[PDB]
């Protein structure tokens, strides 16, 4: 970026999900002229989160590598997949972390 | 009374029970309590508003004599005065929020028992430091009382682990109760163990009102807790252990019990197969690791006729270790003679007492006050099963019309074989046989109970599916257990005294009885807690059915009566069928014919 | 607290009718309710299940549309296990449709919906109708999905040029075919993809769909329509019937071939000329001619008169309830004002006054 900010002076960083806004002249030598936010100004609630901390039977989650292969974990899983496909009307999309952890889920729940 | 009370002409069998001599406030219409002071009994309104923050402190500081869906009838007691001031309350607060929720003006008698009714309340305490039950008090004013007391015989001193149970009593008796809170954070002269609340375990909301309320100050407050069938007592028990961190022993009347709640405590909670050593005649394994748990049944201690070394060893280790807590799962058996040794033999802290039924036949159920403490939370039958968390239950009981046939010879036999003679009535058979055909029909689980294994197995043969009773050995009564779990050709199964209770079995959303105990009203509740543990208690449209096919003609029908009414008086009702369904429709009846009747009536002579 | 709430309920409430317009609307309809019986229906999730309510409301919906447009013929068609099966076609007796869907009770609603199949054959049995006669169908659906054969887009073209309107009224939320079903067939607008919330909203919407719908300006199609009163007899003597073939004591006789029929408003079966009465065509007429909404005058002003100018009852007093007619300049009390607006067609303060 030092040929970057050393050839243009107008520079505009911006962005939807950068936040906090402080780490990224943390991480890279820059400074700006102000840093701040817009919050969302809405009429009414149009997204909702969720935090599924735990499964249908108060079991909870998680994703790491070592209790990857959790049958618990994966019959968890398997339940609120089927769940919020039987409720989804049109799209819904799936992100798990890695390929890997993908490919052993997905043929066993396909076994 | 507030009142001059003068007699009416229709108070004669109002027997002091007229109870419009108070003045009842205009705030009746919002305020939901009544008092009668005839009796000390409290009458609720389930429609009028503060009733929802008035229920828990009723329960706290009252005990309910009956609860249907309208009137919920409680009781004030010094027992349950006792177990408030001991979570922690007070007679003036009661006083203040009863006469803030009442529409009524309360009573000298209650305002007296209540001041009455308020103990010394962390003055007598007792601790355990290696082994040694020590009566640490905060003052010498409880020692010179105490020692002023004859049975005696800040400051500590040690009372022997027999006497420490006379003592209780007795300071009970003089209403100097002891409390047990155990400072298992503070005290770390029992070894810790490091075992943590899992994020896979997370808590019901009335479980953690149960632990919070014995964990107001952060110590275990040692008792009793009585939660319905399949509520999660164990998930309660794992959750105390979890935060205590300290040695636990928890002892259930069962091996096969030892074996599910092994594994269920290996499940969920981070003690590890290793901590956790199972003691039986299978194996007598100890864990060598500084914390952890050692299970057994309560048989292993108490048995002195045929013991091995090795259990003696056992024994030996247990005596040694000083834990931290106890629970005693099924607490109704353990203040049996033979089984109230539990403080003269374990060195366990916190005492805390996990049942679903809290009643017996005779009165050592309120030991328990002087040998685990009062209870510290009880969860609304009713509310439970409309929440879910226990099954709703269509029960039928089957007024089965006595046959002359098995009559003749029943008012002839004596009195040891009558019994056996009127449980096998040939109507009975048809009746049952037709209603396995039809639960069948409906596609429900059957289980058949029988209180005697002659005629258990009679029924078993003459459908042709086997039977389990108590002298049906383990590996048999698992096997045919399998058979009806997973195989199809055991559609239904013949269970007895060993299917009652302490087993974990609730497919069979039907249930048929056709004979039971004399007047044991905890088997019968029991037998119906099984199927109040089912699985589909949550569905819509559920309704699990309760069959009892009982004699006419006989005392069966006061037996029965006795049998059923606390479950009536729990709100689980006994509706009245006589003239069956499906009579004669069913081709095929199980000893039909007079001849058969006959011959199964000669085939009974020959036992009777 | 609890009145205020209501008023500005009914407020938020008010501002969607304070338009109200005399739009044309469709007289001679051509209504058609498909009904799907899956496996989605089954569900008990709503009491008694799914299918038991939308029987109930569907027997309710006919009896309703037949009563308030006795000039249309009702076609019902089920949706099965991947195929969809006529069983009631286009008829002027409620009573077929009646005995169709008391069929429709017994058996068992199972399988998987195909909107493509189910729209089609709708179309087809659509297909042999009159110029004047409003084709529109309401569709049910508790699917969020549809297995279809083919393509759906083709059949939205084919419907948009044959001038059929639909309205969706979904189960469980929106689906978004469903939406583009909607819009494109209703010129854009999104005023008929509709999801209750729960039995007593579908009774509302149930209510709602009863009702005729105004028409399009570009869509112009007026034009005359030949008509014949028939006239009844009362003869001693059984006769037998044109249409069913049986001996009949009485029977309205043919304006124009002089036969006779067993039921009215029908076409004839001989002549083939539709026969009504008077009274079915003036059974709309309050359609035809709107009543204008009655407004409460507020407290602080002075009262024109303090009890009910209708019913003659007291008007209640903090707040005024009396609902003026400015037509009639006259204020009436709440029950008055619903029984004028909703059952009565008519307003008697502006029959008392003198035009
Ligand atoms: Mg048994
Ligand atoms: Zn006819
Ligand atoms: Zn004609
Ligand atoms: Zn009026
Ligand atoms: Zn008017």
């Amino acid at each position: 970026i030092k040929p970057v900010f050393e050839r243009f002076s107008s520079v505009i960083i911006t962005s939807g999900t950068i936040s906090p806004l402080d780490m990224y002249p943390r991480m890279l030598n820059f400074k700006t002229v102000l840093q701040k936010s817009y919050a969302m100004t809405l009429a009414k609630k149009s997204f909702l989160p969720m935090i599924i901390t735990k499964g249908s039977d108060q079991v909870a989650i998680s994703s790491r590598f070592e209790i990857r292969n959790d049958p618990s974990i994966v019959r968890n899983y398997g339940s609120m997949l089927v769940e919020f496909a039987k409720i989804t009307p049109d799209g819904m999309v799936v992100f798990f972390p890695s390929y890997l952890y993908m490919e052993s889920i997905v043929s066993m729940w396909q076994t | 009374i507030p009142a001059d009370f003068v007699p009416d002409s229709v108070s004669g069998m109002f027997r002091s029970h007229d109870f419009s001599y108070l003045r009842l406030r205009p705030d009746h219409a919002s305020r939901p309590l009544w008092i009668s002071p005839s009796d000390g009994r409290i009458i609720l309104e389930s429609f009028s508003p503060l009733a929802e923050q008035a229920q828990d402190f009723l329960v706290t500081i009252a005990e309910p004599i009956s609860r249907p869906s309208h009137i919920h009838e409680y009781k004030i007691t010094a027992y349950s005065l006792y177990a408030a001031v001991s979570v922690g309350l007070e007679t003036d607060d009661i006083i203040s929020v009863l006469d803030r929720l009442s529409k009524v003006p309360v009573a000298e008698s209650i305002i007296n028992f209540i001041k009455g009714a308020t103990i010394s309340y962390g003055k007598v305490k007792l601790v355990i430091k290696h082994n040694r039950y020590f009566v640490e008090t905060t003052q010498a004013d409880i020692l010179q009382m105490l020692l002023n007391d004859s049975v005696i015989g800040v400051h500590s001193f040690e009372i022997a682990n027999e006497s420490v149970e006379v003592v209780k009593k007795r300071c009970q008796e003089i209403d100097y109760p002891v409390l047990e809170e155990y400072d298992f954070r503070n005290d770390h002269r029992n070894p810790d163990l490091d075992i943590d609340l899992k994020p896979s375990t997370q808590i019901r909301p009335y479980q953690e009102k149960s632990l919070s309320k014995m964990f107001g100050n952060g110590r275990a407050r040692s008792g009793i807790i009585v939660l319905p069938c399949g509520a999660g007592k164990t998930l309660v028990g794992i959750t105390a252990a979890c935060t205590i961190k300290k040695s636990v022993i928890v002892l259930c009347t069962s091996s096969v019990s030892v074996m599910q709640w092994r594994q269920q405590f290996l499940q969920w909670c981070t003690l590890q197969p290793e901590n956790c050593a199972v003691f039986t005649s299978d194996n007598k394994e100890m864990f060598q690791t500084e914390s952890g748990l050692v299970v057994s049944t309560y048989s292993m201690v108490a048995n002195t006729r045929n013991r091995s070394h090795d259990s003696q060893k056992v024994m030996d280790f247990l005596t040694g270790r000083e834990w931290g807590f106890i629970i005693l799962d099924e607490v109704h058996v353990v203040p049996a003679a033979m089984f109230r040794r539990v403080v003269s033999t374990i060195a366990a802290h916190a005492k805390l007492g996990l049942t679903a039924t809290l009643v017996r036949e005779d009165d050592k159920i309120g030991d328990l006050n002087f040998l685990i403490g009062p209870k510290l939370y009880e969860a609304n039958w009713m509310e439970l099963s409309q929440k879910g968390h226990i099954a709703n239950v269509q029960c039928a009981e089957v007024w089965c019309p006595m046959t002359a046939e098995f009559y003749q010879e029943y008012l002839r036999e004596t009195a040891r074989k009558r019994m056996l003679l009127y449980i096998m009535n040939p109507t009975k058979f048809q009746a049952c046989q037709f209603l396995i055909q039809y639960h069948e029909r409906r596609g429900d689980k059957i289980i058949v109970f029988s209180d005697n294994v002659y005629a258990l197995q009679e029924y078993a043969l003459k459908m042709g599916k086997p039977f389990i009773y108590g002298s049906t050995p383990q590996q048999e009564r698992m096997n045919i257990l399998q058979n009806f779990q997973y195989n199809d050709q055991i559609n239904t199964i013949f269970l007895s005294k060993v299917g009652d209770t302490s087993i974990d079995l609730p497919e069979a959303t039907c249930l048929i009885q056709i004979s039971s105990h004399y007047g044991s009203r905890r088997q019968e509740a029991q037998r119906l807690g099984r199927i109040l543990r089912a699985k589909r208690r949550n569905d819509e449209g559920f309704n699990a059915f309760f069959y009892s096919l009982v004699s006419k003609d006989t005392q069966e029908m006061y037996y029965s009566t006795k049998r059923q009414a606390f479950l009536v008086d729990q709100g689980y009702a006994f509706k009245v069928i006589t003239h069956l369904h499906g009579m004669e429709n069913i081709p095929n009846l199980a000893y039909a014919s007079p001849r058969e009747r006959r011959e199964l009536l000669q085939e009974v002579l020959l036992k009777n | 607290a609890s009145l205020v709430a209501s008023i500005v309920e009914a407020r938020k409430k008010r501002t969607a009718k304070k338009n109200i317009t005399p739009y044309q609307r469709g007289i001679i309809r051509s209504l058609i309710l498909t009904l799907d019986c899956s496996e989605a229906m089954l569900e008990k999730d709503l009491r008694p299940n799914r299918h038991a309510m939308i029987i109930q409301y569907a027997i309710d919906f006919v009896h309703e549309f037949f009563d308030q447009n006795p000039i249309s013929q009702m076609g019902i068609i089920i949706m099965r296990n991947g195929l969809a099966q006529l069983v009631s076609q286009v008829s002027g007796n409620p009573q077929d449709h009646i005995d169709a869907l008391k069929s429709i009770r017994k058996q068992e609603p199972k399988g998987n919906p195909s909107l493509q199949n189910a729209l089609e054959m709708a179309r087809g049995l659509l297909l042999p109708v009159p110029a004047h006669c409003t084709r529109e169908v309401l569709i049910v659906f508790g699917s969020l999905s549809t297995t279809d054969p083919g393509d759906i887009h083709q059949t939205i073209d084919s419907l948009v040029s044959e001038k059929i309107r639909v309205k969706v009224l979904g189960l469980s939320a929106q689906v978004a075919i469903c939406k583009e079903l909607c819009k494109a067939t209703n010129y854009g607008d999104e005023s008929f993809y509709k999801i209750l919330l729960d039995e007593t909203h579908l009774k509302e919407l149930f209510n709602e769909a009863v009702t005729p719908l105004p028409v399009n300006k570009i869509n112009k199609g007026f034009t005359l329509v030949k008509m014949g009163f028939p006239t009844r007899i009362f003869e001693d003597t059984p006769t037998f019937c044109s249409c069913h073939s049986k001996l009949v004591y009485g029977g309205y006789f043919c304006p124009n071939c002089h036969s006779k029929v067993c039921s009215l408003p029908t076409v004839c079966p001989c002549c083939d000329l539709m026969l009504i009465l008077s009274t079915h065509l003036a059974r709309s007429y309050h359609h035809l001619m709107p009543l204008k909404t009655f407004a409460e005058v507020p407290t602080t002003e002075k009262f024109r008169s303090e009890d009910c100018f209708s019913c003659q009852s007291r008007f209640p007093i903090l707040t005024s309830s009396r609902y003026r007619c400015e037509d009639c300049k006259q204020e009436f009390c709440v029950d008055c004002d619903v029984f004028i607006h909703e059952i009565l067609h008519n307003c008697p303060g502006c029959e008392s006054k003198p035009v």
